[PDB]
């Protein structure tokens, strides 16, 4: 299983006596076992791209051939760990060495083999039964949140010949044996899957269930759906932390994966430091987010192969849990840094560059990346379902949208949560641009909204119309000063402000506003839109002659109502239950309808 | 140790520009250091860049003139380039190759490190906290340097980027609300500037805490590539093994990038964007990211890379690829220089993303953040009023506009203008800030909370 | 028309970038002139001469924004694209030169 | 003002003065070591053991079909024995038949403490396997431990990783 | 300037005293290590 | 002693010409002489390197130049400076190098211009627009620089004491004029402060009657330094006195303006504009200095009677 190094021209190592090798296979080059891949092959010689520094590699050094291509190790212990872009546990390397450096040629198994896991068989299978790919034959009890379901690896099937009894097993033991055409396969709790291969599903389903994030903005106006794909701009002043924390803390997804691609050391430190300190209430208990999260960490000085591979390592981990029936939400911290790593490799390989220097296949790689997300029907007899969402960020040099990476991304993602820095300077958070942002799932979710909430859809339509009109009136106001201006336009301007102030704006550092349940979000918007319509009617039905209603009159007449509308955000879901909040909102509806009635 | 006798070869297949191609070499390593002896007794250094079977190709550090293919001998060391490091080398001046040029002895090593080193495991990286004051108000009260960040100085050719760097070395230190060192490396520096740094550091007593590397413009271009690697190799030893805080200043990274392009050509690599190697991104990150804080140790490394903007275009790959992977920028302008303002640093386009963590109670003073934000707005407004003045005249301005104009004139004259030998600590810089802010009545200082104003504004 | 029609070059990039900065500065300075005239105009409301000055200044500002700068930006984007196209054909030729050299070397063995 | 600058030059030069003195101590120790190795080669049986080892290591590093051993003339009787033994040991270890000759016409300068040089057949590859060269190689590679042994450990160095 | 030269002489005397304490032991280790040859064939030799 | 090599000579000699020249320069440097070496063009040298790099089929860098172009230029440019020579006599000589980068344009992305700028301490850039306007010598005054200021400050303060502060003010005035010019082209001087009007007019005095000279005339073939500083001293002295007069009487009854100054002491501007013509060597040093002293005394009395 060994070959020999023939020569080194830099980061590229030429091997000899390596006839038995496949392209994009893996090798461990030299006495330090440097990680690399075989790209060009000719005769019994192979050209190896080494990810790490090649200094010290000699002619005649051994090269160990590893049959599997770049692959991710999938099994118990994946959760709570921080991995390199090529699936190397950073929390074990730093703790098994007592060093601060990642050793050159470090060889730490992705999942530790010294843990005795609590494994319970399905109790439905027997020796002699038939099992197919994707079937679940037992569950490992990792923690209080996520059960780690052990699936038969894809592309495997047969009759069960051995089932391990209930007990404590580590990842090096044999749990299930199966025979296909006389060939017995011994399976442990860990499966290996090539990272560039898409894990099969029974069928790819439409995405219809909303992604219930905790923000009123980026939900009511710009919905995301489980299995959908969005893009988020990544600029220093955009306030991207709000989405990252809100998505990982309060989302209705089951498993969170955070993928770094190649960020600044201090930025990776902030993510690695913040995440372990985040908690959420679950069954009434406060649990660490890291019990249902996995994270891949890559800084700008990591091997370019890892920075390029990180994006595929993350989604492979995402699909792994997708096949368990979980809803998985993956965030790529910066897909632009990934594209930078990809362009670097194309340069290293002396490939012909295309648009703005990027590889000709940039679009194909991004398109096949996002196509892997979505709601699916899983493999295996359990007839379970799950989904993967992608909320990858883009950060092109200069902040422009002309960069092929951002242009290609926007043509692929169906939701764009355009953030802005001007809003941050004005201290308005979340910093959502509104006019640039869009969501293309509005129709896909129409069935859900009709079934459960009914009035949400006309409300979001009116809400966007009101906000857009405020923008359209901007020129009139600048040239007029609200003097030669319709009273109906004053309603639009001031109500649109009310929306921006006491609905779209949300203060996540307050205990009452940490999470806004959807029924509260639609309650808040319903009363604001109901007021809008009442105010429009109050003016329009009386605007003929003699005795007319104006906005100044409305403000003076029912100032208590405008206060009550602003106060609605303070209804703390932790203390005031669903019935109480709706009851108070119903009272505002009555107070309003009567207030306008007194004007006619 | 190896304890293996060295082999010396007289077998040379040919010589082609900077490269010497050897033959019949036994188990050669990549990046192995070798020594040449020419027929005239001259000794030269080189490094193996390619090993294709028995055909090792070595790049000679010095020029290849005079080398034949019959008598020149090549001694192999059996190892790669490893720099002798110690604490004692602090206070010494070295050339790019790591040799002393200060008439002192060769370094008596405490260890040997591979100058390429290893990446710092992100799991143990600590977010930057406290501040390292520089002594220059324009970059202490406006865009401070957190103890662990990496913030570049972009300059045009002809501006006093080297004089500012020298001033930082003389004045920089801890806040002081014995464990601070500076490692300073100049790449591609001309003889006149090399004298400037060496003499200015020695005369002002700063040398005790400075490790200076000078790679001259006429020195081997390959040595210019390891120079910043030796500087960081020293910084890593001093910072992480000897529990102290190291400020690393890398001067003229643009000259490094040019030397790197030459190395790429020596390898016969096809040039990438604007002639630079396709791997320039990772090469700069390899140097830049060897800094920051680490868990469980009290040391730290910060960097202030200094980069000349070709044609004064911030879009150029050198400042673009640098800034894309660094945290903010200082940004030295030209108009301020032509107006005879020193330092010529323009606060409006500068940014330090870590300033939020660098400053505040327990690190500098309670009002630090508030003074910075208000001064920035006042300067930006003063420039806006000055632009208006040029159109409407002085008589068309109101009282508030005149206050912003007065601020602009006194802000640049008192706060930004400093001189190369006045060391302004962070607390004096803030007090000077308040002297400028007290121009305005309380009601116009919109960005300073009332609690801060009541404590600091009067007197 | 659509471009200033300056042949693609690094020299053109420098001129266009300086020209763009000049146009943007003029836009802002003329906008300030308009704002000053508008305030005085509204305060008075030697009156008609202000109405003519405002319309003339605003027309010039609008032209910079809707005619001159868009045209400079299209020219600059054109220049950048064409220069990257020239880089590519140089890359192609250099790559083939390197491959031909390797081929010659193989023949010699 | 000038007094401060003068003090800076005095302190900086004083630092170099003591560092140079410390470097002389290292140099003097190395020179003493060379004299002690000279005392060793004045022996017979102990020196022959050194030659047996040195010849073997040379042969194993060069791995050529033909080799020539060059030594000081006065050491030929001892080297002759060393090669006669090294040959059957080399063949067993490497499984390669190498013709190893001793140079009887050219000899090493008599001022070298001892040791040998090994050349290949065409005299184009040589192994620097003299006694003085080996000492310099080891003394430098082990120097960090020499520093500590003589002058003490670095009190400010807390982590050796 | 006298105080600086006085301290320098004292530091040299200290170094001289320290290195004397084990001078022969440090030399002994160096002489022993160089005398022990330990021949070895290159690790990549394959025959 | 010249070295002659024309464009139709072999490329190898075109490359070696620079090396031959500097070799002769160093030879005389080692005699204790002060040597001044003028290059005709370093772009022609770089051109020779590009031609040979191609012929040798070695991998090029930007715009076809060898990647080591910067290394060759550093080798040439760093072979210069004041030195202590070898040899018993302890003699000290120097070599100055004046390079010459032929501009394919004003874009300093030019590989030769860019590599030179990173090496040379003094760059005297020649403005295209001033050349088109036949303003000679054509120097941009905004993009040029000299890194020997601090080195010469000791000399200037030792002998003159006045030059350094005049130099500072001269640079401030020229830069202020460029910024005022940008707006004046837009607003037509509709609104200017009295000091701003002085800066524009004194800056024109400087640009036309100090920074402009006909080098083929007896009076401006060479202007000795004492005269150069003399001319600048008076023009700035005027500036300060004109600025004081208008700012001192500002916000009062007898407001002084530049128009009033020009009418009151117009003959002062005539004399200032005539200073280039004193013609050294034909006229004496002692008299020219005395004549400039007279202009300063007349200006000082002119403002005293104006105020």
């Amino acid at each position: 299983t060994f070959g020999y190094v023939h020569g080194v021209s830099g980061p590229v190592v030429t091997a000899c006596d390596m006839a038995g090798a496949a392209m994009y296979e893996l090798v461990r080059v030299g006495h330090s076992e440097l990680v690399g891949e075989i790209i060009r092959l000719e005769g019994d010689m192979a050209t190896i791209q080494v990810y790490e520094e090649t200094s010290g590699v000699s002619v005649g050094d051994p090269v160990l051939r590893t049959g599997k291509p770049l692959s991710v190790e999938l099994g118990p212990g994946i959760m709570g760990a921080i991995f390199d872009g090529i699936q190397r546990p950073l929390s074990d390397i730093s703790s098994q060495t007592q060093s601060i450096y990642i050793p050159r040629g470090v060889n730490v198994s992705a999942l530790s083999r010294d843990i005795k896991w609590e494994f319970i068989p399905s109790k439905n299978l027997r020796v002699g039964s038939h099992i197919t790919g994707g079937d679940i034959y037992g569950i490992v009890n990792e923690n209080s949140l996520i059960k780690h379901k052990i699936m038969l690896p894809p592309r495997s099937r047969g009759s069960v010949t051995y089932i391990a009894p209930p007990g404590n097993y580590d990842a090096s033991d044999v749990v299930l044996e199966l025979e296909f055409e006389g060939v017995k396969e011994k399976l442990s709790m860990v499966q290996v899957w090539p990272v560039r291969q898409v894990r099969p599903v029974t069928e790819k389903l439409p995405a219809n269930h909303p992604l219930l994030t905790g923000q009123r903005v980026l939900d009511a106006l710009f919905p995301c759906v489980q299995g959908g794909t969005t893009a988020i701009p990544g600029a220093f002043g955009c306030g991207k932390t709000v989405i990252s924390q809100s998505l990982s803390k309060y989302s209705n997804s089951d498993v969170i994966i955070y993928v770094g691609c190649g960020e600044r050391g201090n930025e990776m430190s902030e993510v690695l430091r913040d995440f372990p300190e985040l908690t959420m209430e679950v069954d009434g208990k406060v649990e660490s987010i890291m019990k249902r999260t996995a994270l891949v960490a890559n800084t700008s000085n990591m091997p370019v192969a890892a920075r390029e591979a990180s994006i595929y390592t993350g989604i492979t981990l995402s699909e792994y849990f997708r096949d368990m029936g979980y809803h998985v939400s993956m965030m790529a911290d910066s897909t632009s840094r990934w594209a930078e790593a990809l362009r670097e490799i194309s340069g290293r390989l002396a490939e012909m560059p295309a648009d703005s220097g990027y590889p000709a296949y940039l679009g194909a790689r991004l398109a096949s990346f996002y196509e892997r997300a979505g709601r699916v029907k899983c493999l295996g007899n359990p007839e379970r379902e799950g989904s993967v969402s992608i909320v990858g960020a883009v950060s092109p040099p200069g902040g422009d949208f002309s960069d092929p990476v951002t242009s290609a991304t926007l043509g692929i993602v169906q939701v764009f949560w355009g953030l802005d820095k001007k809003l941050a300077q004005r201290k308005h958070f979340p910093s959502v641009n509104w006019l640039i942002s869009y969501s293309k799932y509005m129709r896909a979710l129409d069935e859900y909204y009709d079934k459960h909430f009914t009035e949400f859809v006309p409300l979001r339509t009116k809400a966007k119309e009101i906000l857009q009109e405020e923008e359209d009136l901007a020129e009139i106001v600048q040239l007029v000063g609200k003097a030669s201006l319709a009273e109906t336009d004053k309603i639009t301007l001031e109500v649109a402000k009310l929306i921006k102030d006491d609905f779209l704006q949300q203060n996540g550092y307050t205990p009452y506003d940490r999470f806004c349940p959807f029924y509260k979000t639609v309650g808040m918007l319903s009363n604001m839109i109901s007021f809008y319509d009442m105010a429009r009617r109050a003016v329009e039905t009386t605007a003929q002659s003699d005795n007319k209603i104006t906005w100044s009159i409305i403000r003076e007449h029912m100032g208590e109502i405008l206060y009550k509308l602003s106060s609605m955000k303070f209804k703390d879901p932790v203390k005031d239950g669903e019935a109480k909040i709706k009851a108070d909102y119903a009272q505002l509806l009555e107070d309003m309808q009567n207030a306008f009635r007194s004007l006619e | 140790y190896l304890s293996q006798p060295r082999l010396t070869y007289k077998t040379v297949s040919g010589v082609n520009g900077p490269l010497v191609i050897l033959d019949h070499v036994k188990f050669p390593r990549y990046a192995e250091i070798v020594h040449l002896t020419l027929p005239d007794g001259t000794k030269r250094s080189g490094q193996v860049l390619e090993v294709s079977g028995s055909k090792a190709v070595v790049q000679v550090f010095e020029g290849t003139s005079g080398i034949d293919a019959k008598k020149t001998s090549c001694e192999f060391t059996g190892d790669i380039l490893r720099t002798p490091v110690s604490e004692d080398m602090l206070g010494r001046v070295f050339n790019g190759s790591g040799k002393p040029i200060d008439r002192g002895p060769v370094v008596l090593a405490e260890d040997f490190l591979d100058i390429m080193g290893q990446p710092i495991n992100p799991q143990c990286r600590i977010y930057p906290e406290e501040m390292i004051q520089t002594g220059i108000s324009a970059i202490d009260g406006m865009n401070s340097i957190a103890r662990g960040q990496k913030i570049p100085i972009f300059s045009a050719a002809g501006l006093p980027h080297n004089e500012i760097a020298a001033q930082i070395c003389r004045q920089a230190g801890l806040v002081k609300k014995e464990n601070f060192a500076i490692v300073f490396a100049a790449m591609g520096v001309n003889m006149e500037t090399a004298r400037f740094f060496k003499s200015d550091f020695e005369e002002n007593g700063s040398m005790d805490n400075v490790c200076l590397f000078l790679n001259l413009a006429n020195d081997p271009t390959i040595e210019r590539i390891i120079t910043p690697r030796l500087a960081l190799t020293t910084a890593e030893f001093l910072a992480y093994q000897c529990e102290k805080h190291v400020l690393v200043i890398l001067t003229d990274m643009s000259s490094y990038a040019e030397a790197l392009r030459e190395v790429s050509a020596a390898r016969e690599e096809v040039p990438g964007r604007r002639g630079f190697p396709g791997y320039m991104y990772t090469d700069l990150a390899t140097i830049y990211e060897r800094a920051g804080r680490v868990e469980g140790r009290n040391g730290s490394i910060t960097q202030i890379p200094i980069l000349t903007m070709p044609n004064d275009d911030i879009t150029h790959p050198i400042p673009d690829l640098t800034g894309y992977i660094t945290e903010g920028q200082i940004y030295v302008d030209r108009q301020l220089h032509n107006r005879q303002i020193y330092p010529p640093i323009n606060v409006l386009p500068s940014l330090s993303r870590l300033m939020k963590s660098a400053i505040g109670e327990g690190m500098t003073r309670k009002d630090h953040a508030d003074v910075s934000n208000q001064l920035y707005a006042c300067y930006a407004i003063g420039k806006d009023v000055q632009a208006m003045k040029a159109v409407v005249g002085e008589e068309a301005l109101t009282s508030d506009d005149l206050l912003y104009l007065e601020f602009l004139q006194k802000f640049e004259k008192n706060f930004i203008t400093q001189g190369p030998y006045e060391n302004r600590t962070v607390y004096e810089t803030l007090d000077i800030g308040w002297q400028l802010l007290r121009i305005f009545p309380k009601e116009m200082l919109k960005r300073i909370p009332q609690s801060t104003l009541s404590e600091f504004y009067p007197r | 028309k659509d471009r200033i029609e300056i042949f693609p070059s690094r020299m053109a990039q420098t001129i266009m970038k300086a020209r763009l900065k000049g146009a943007q500065t003029g836009r802002n300075l003329l906008k300030k002139k308009s704002d000053a005239l508008t305030l005085r105009f509204r305060q008075i409301l030697s009156f008609v001469t202000l109405d003519e000055a405002i319309k003339i200044t605003n027309r010039r500002v609008n032209a910079i924004e809707h005619v001159i700068i868009p045209r400079i930006e299209r020219t600059l984007a054109y220049i950048i694209t064409e220069l990257d196209e020239r880089e590519r054909e140089e890359f192609y030729r250099l790559k083939k030169i390197q491959e031909k050299k390797k081929i010659i070397k193989e023949k010699s063995e | 003002q000038q007094k401060k600058i003068q003090m800076s030059n005095l302190m900086n030069q004083a630092r170099l003065k003591v560092l140079r003195a410390r470097d002389d101590l290292i140099t003097d120790l190395l020179n003493e070591a060379k004299q002690r190795l000279s005392k060793v080669v004045k022996d017979t049986t102990r020196y022959q053991v050194l030659l047996d080892g040195l010849v073997l290591q040379g042969l194993y590093q060069l791995l050529e079909p033909r080799m020539i051993v060059r030594c000081r003339k006065q050491d030929f009787p001892l080297v002759k024995a060393a090669v006669q033994k090294a040959i059957p040991m080399y063949k067993i270890a490497t499984k390669k038949d190498v013709d190893v000759q001793i140079d009887l016409e050219a000899y090493l300068p008599e001022d070298i403490a001892g040791g040998v040089e090994i050349y290949n057949g065409d005299r184009k590859i040589k192994v620097s396997n003299t006694l003085e060269s080996r000492l310099d190689l080891i003394a430098q590679q082990m120097m960090p431990e020499v520093r500590g042994a003589l002058f003490g450990a670095n009190a400010n160095r807390k982590f050796l990783d | 300037s006298a105080e600086v030269e006085q301290a320098t002489r004292r530091q040299v005397q200290g170094m001289q005293s320290s290195q004397q304490r084990n001078r022969e032991r440090v030399l002994t280790q160096l002489l022993g290590m160089v005398c022990d040859v330990r021949p070895q064939v290159h690790p990549n030799y394959r025959i």
